């Protein structure tokens, strides 16, 4: 879920801001 | 293999910043 995208291409704030609880 | 294990400690430093007071859900896979 986590690592894929985002270790492959950068996340921004505001795409981590929806893996918030 | 290590890589995605050094990422996914950065990973996990962003989140915890940006949810804040929410708290969050870190699963590896899926
Ligand atoms: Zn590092």
């Amino acid at each position: 879920g986590i690592v894929e995208q985002c270790c492959t291409s950068i996340c921004s704030l505001y795409q981590l801001e929806n893996y918030c609880n | 293999f290590v890589n995605q294990h050094l990422c996914g400690s950065h990973l996990v430093e962003a989140l915890y910043l940006v949810c804040g007071e929410r708290g969050f859900f870190y699963t590896p896979k899926a």
